[PDB]
RNA sequence: UAAGGUGAUAUGAACCGUUAUAACCGGCGAUUUCCGAAUGGGGAAACCCAGUGUGUUUCGACACACUAUCAUUAACUGAAUCCAUAGGUUAAUGAGGCGAACCGGGGGAACUGAAACAUCUAAGUACCCCGAGGAAAAGAAAUCAACCGAGAUUCCCCCAGUAGCGGCGAGCGAACGGGGAGCAGCCCAGAGCCUGAAUCAGUGUGUGUGUUAGUGGAAGCGUCUGGAAAGGCGCGCGAUACAGGGUGACAGCCCCGUACACAAAAAUGCACAUGCUGUGAGCUCGAUGAGUAGGGCGGGACACGUGGUAUCCUGUCUGAAUAUGGGGGGACCAUCCUCCAAGGCUAAAUACUCCUGACUGACCGAUAGUGAACCAGUACCGUGAGGGAAAGGCGAAAAGAAC
C-alpha cells in the first residue's frame, strides 16, 4: 500500500486552462499537475485521500518544456541566455459524482 | 543528389555513443581527452 | 568591528556637503551609507499606475561612502575617529580624542 | 525549534513529521490557486521538514 | 603467451644483421615445449610448457621442488 | 656592530638606511646624500679593503 | 563573529533579526536522486527488467536489505575412478576506476644529417604499453687503484671536447683522478648459551609546535583653486606601522589594512615523553647463494660500429672449482695486488607541479598576455576523432533623462 508521505508528495497544483474548465464541467474530469514520477495508482490513492473523492479512472501525460529565452546582466553586461523548462506530469482524473474545488 | 550525411539515430549510438566509446580502451581514451580539454559534450549520446 | 551603525549621528567629511550632520539610516554592504537627507539627488520617477503613480521628480537621498563620514563627538562638537575596547568583556566603541565610550 | 524538538521522542517525532508534511501540502494548493499572500511560510514549513527528519535521523543511533 | 613457466624465458627482440650490416627488428623465440611430468610424490602427471633449458632444470632439481617454486610464484599449473 | 635598536628606529624612515658596515655596496654610497661610519665601522672597512 | 540579513540577476513581495539560539565564517556530523569502475541481469550514459529475504498491508499492494567479476583463505560436498583430485556452493579479506609532471620497466620509428645514399646519424628520441611512489631508481665492492692507497649509492663543478670510437666520413665521446652537497649501515642462507636484550613498526594518553575561524592596532586641522581635495599654502602629530589597496584629482594621520602583540569547543600534521602490542638484542660454534661462473653460436649494452676486444646481459647448445677455491686489473700468459658473484633490505643530498598560500618582476596590457580579462573549450564547423572564434571601458554617484 501506499503510504501518506508519498501521497502528500505526487499532487503539485490544479491545472488552470479553458480545456480543464471544459473537461470539469462535461464530463467531471478534474486535470492536475503531478510529480513526474507519479503512477496512475499513485494519483489515484492521493486524490482519494487528499480531496476526499470517488475517483472512477486517471489518466495521464507528460508535457515538455520549452526553450525559453531572456537577458541576465552580470557586470554591467547584458548576455542573452537560452535553456528548458523542466518537464511536468498532467494527470485526467475522472470523478464517479464527487464535487471537488 | 544523395548527400553523404543519411542520419539515423540507432547507427548514431552504436557507432559514437558513450556505451560504444566505453567498450574500447582506445575510445575510452577518447573520453579521457575531451574530459582534459573541458568539452561540454563528451559524446553524440542525447 | 563596524564603526558605523544604524543610529549613529554622524558628520560628512567630503563632497559638496562638507560640515552637514544627519543619522544613518542604512549601512550598505559595499561600504556605502544612507544618511538624513544629506546626499540629495533629483529622481526623474518614470509613471508606473500598477504600483506607484504619473512619478514626477523626487528627491532622495543617495548613498555615501563611509570613509567620507565620521562620527559626531556632540562634547566636542567636532568629528571624531573611533576605537574599539572592552568592558565587563564585551566590545565597546570610544572616541579616540576624548576616550569616552559611546 | 531544535531544542524542544529534541525533548520529544521518536512517536511524537513522527506524528510531527507527519502534521507538517499535511501542512506543506494545504500551503503548496494555496499558492498555486492564487491565495497565499504570506509567501514565506513555504520556506518555514521546508525547514521545519528538515528538522524534524534531522532529529529523527540523530535518534535513530 | 610463449612463457616458460619453470626459468620464466620469453621472447625477446633484437636485429638481424645483413653481410652490409642493414639492421631489422627480430625476435629470439625460447625453446617451449609442453610436457607431461610424472610427479611420484602425487601420482599423476603434470603439464607444463616448459623450455629445453627448464627441462634440464627439473632433471637437476627434481620436479617437487620446481613444483612448490611455481606455487611460490602463484603461477598455475 | 648592528644595533637592533637603531635598526628598529630607521625602518620607518624612507631616506635613511642602517647598514653593518660588511653589508656596504657600490651603489648604496654613491646614491645616499651622507655617509656616516663610526670609527670602529672605518677600521672594519679598511680591513676588508685591505 | 555580529547589526544587519533572505547568493548574482534583484527591483519587488513576504519575512527574519538588533546584548545572547538573524545572517556570515571555521571544526565535526546528518542528508546526499540518477548515470558513470557501476558491481543483481541487460542497454543506444543518465534507461528497461528482476531474484531472494525481512517487515507492513485498508489485500490493491508497499518499504527496506542483499544478489558483479577476479585473487587469496576457510568450511561444506564431490566426476570419469577405488582412495583422491578436477569441479560446485557459501563465507571472509583485498582489488578494480580516475588523475599534470617527475620515476622504473616491456616494445620502438621516420623525416633529417652525411651537401646523393645503404654502414652510421637522428635516437633509445617521438610514440604505444605495464607498474609505483611522494619521490622513484640505485646502493654497502667477486669496485677502483698501482706496489702508494682509497673505501656503498645519488647529485653538482672539473678532468675534457682530452683518451678513444668512426663509410677514421658526418658525427659520437669516456674514465682515472680532484673539488663539493649529503652521509647510518644491516639481515637471511643456524644451532646452542642467555633470552623480549634496547631495536623498529602499530595503538592509547600527555606536552610542545603548526594548520583549519578570529582579536586589538596610531597619529590633522585651517585656508586657496576646484563639481569633488588626498593637490597648493600654513601650522601640527604617529612611526618596531611611509607594504599595499580604497575613498568625487596625488592621503603616514578618512577607511581597510600594515609593524607589533594576542586567540581555539573541535578536528588534524609534525616532534618529543610515556603505556601496551608483535619484533628482535648479545656471546660461542658454524655455514658462505650450480644448470650458476666460464665456453660455442646469434644478438644487444658498454664513449668503444668485431676491431688485437677486455667487461656486462642472454635467445640457443653446454658446463666448473667450490676458500690449500674463485672473480678482476682492456687480447693473452706469468708474477703480485685487490676483491668474494650466482639471496635480500636500507634515510639524505636528486627529479617534478594537476593543486594551496604568501611574495616578486628593466614580463603583457585587449590584433598583446592563456584559445579564453567577457557565461570559452562556448557559438560555430565536422559522421567522428577532432578543429575552434569574435566579443573589455557612461558617470564620482544612475542622479541612466519626470513632463
Amino acid at each position: 500500500m501506499i503510504r501518506e508521505e508519498r501521497l502528500l508528495k505526487v499532487l503539485r497544483a490544479p491545472h488552470v486552462s479553458e480545456k480543464a474548465s471544459t473537461a470539469m464541467e462535461k464530463s467531471n474530469t478534474i486535470v492536475l499537475k503531478v510529480a513526474k514520477d507519479a503512477t496512475k495508482a499513485e494519483i489515484k490513492a492521493a486524490v482519494q485521500k487528499l480531496f476526499e473523492v470517488e475517483v472512477e479512472v486517471v489518466n495521464t501525460l507528460v508535457v515538455k518544456g520549452k526553450v525559453r529565452q531572456m537577458t541576465v546582466r552580470s557586470g554591467g553586461r547584458v548576455i542573452r541566455t537560452s535553456g528548458r523548462r523542466s518537464d511536468w506530469k498532467k494527470a485526467y482524473v475522472t470523478l464517479k459524482e464527487g464535487q471537488n474545488l | 543528389m544523395k548527400r553523404t550525411f543519411q542520419p539515423s539515430v540507432l547507427k548514431r549510438n552504436r557507432s559514437h555513443g558513450f556505451r560504444a566509446r566505453m567498450a574500447t580502451k582506445n575510445g575510452r581514451q577518447v573520453l579521457a581527452r575531451r574530459r582534459a580539454k573541458g568539452r561540454a559534450r563528451l559524446t553524440v549520446s542525447k | 568591528a563596524a564603526k558605523i551603525r544604524r543610529d549613529d549621528e554622524v558628520i560628512v567629511l567630503t563632497g559638496k556637503d562638507k560640515g552637514k550632520r544627519g543619522k544613518v539610516k542604512n549601512v550598505l554592504s559595499s561600504g556605502k551609507v544612507i544618511v538624513e537627507g544629506i546626499n540629495l539627488v533629483k529622481k526623474h520617477q518614470k509613471p508606473v499606475p500598477a504600483l506607484n503613480q504619473p512619478g514626477g521628480i523626487v528627491e532622495k537621498e543617495a548613498a555615501i561612502q563611509v570613509s567620507n563620514v565620521a562620527i559626531f563627538n556632540a562634547a566636542t562638537g567636532k568629528a571624531d575617529r573611533v576605537g574599539f575596547r572592552f568592558e565587563d568583556g564585551k566590545k565597546v566603541r570610544f572616541f579616540k580624542s576624548n576616550s569616552e565610550t559611546i | 525549534k531544535a531544542k524542544e524538538l529534541r525533548e520529544k521522542s521518536v512517536e511524537e517525532l513522527n506524528t510531527e513529521l507527519l502534521n507538517l508534511l499535511r501542512e506543506q501540502f494545504n500551503l503548496r494548493m494555496q499558492a498555486a490557486s492564487g491565495q497565499l499572500q504570506q509567501s514565506h511560510l513555504l520556506k518555514q514549513v521546508r525547514r521545519d521538514v528538515a528538522r524534524v527528519k534531522t532529529l529523527l535521523n540523530e535518534k535513530a543511533g | 603467451s610463449r612463457v616458460c613457466q619453470v626459468t620464466g624465458k620469453r621472447p625477446v627482440t633484437g636485429n638481424n644483421r645483413s653481410h652490409a650490416l642493414n639492421a631489422t627488428k627480430r625476435r629470439f623465440l625460447p625453446n617451449l615445449h609442453s610436457h607431461r611430468f610424472w610427479v611420484e610424490s602425487e601420482k599423476r602427471f603434470v603439464t607444463l610448457r616448459v623450455s629445453a633449458k627448464g627441462m634440464r632444470v627439473i632433471d637437476k632439481k627434481g620436479i617437487d621442488t620446481v613444483l612448490a617454486e611455481l606455487r611460490a610464484r602463484g603461477e598455475k599449473y | 656592530e648592528l644595533d637592533e635598536n637603531l635598526f628598529l628606529a630607521a625602518r620607518n624612515l624612507h631616506k635613511v638606511d642602517v647598514r653593518d658596515a660588511t653589508g656596504i655596496d657600490p651603489v648604496s654610497l654613491i646614491a645616499f646624500d651622507k655617509v656616516v661610519m663610526t670609527a670602529d665601522a672605518v677600521k672594519q672597512v679598511e680591513e676588508m679593503l685591505a
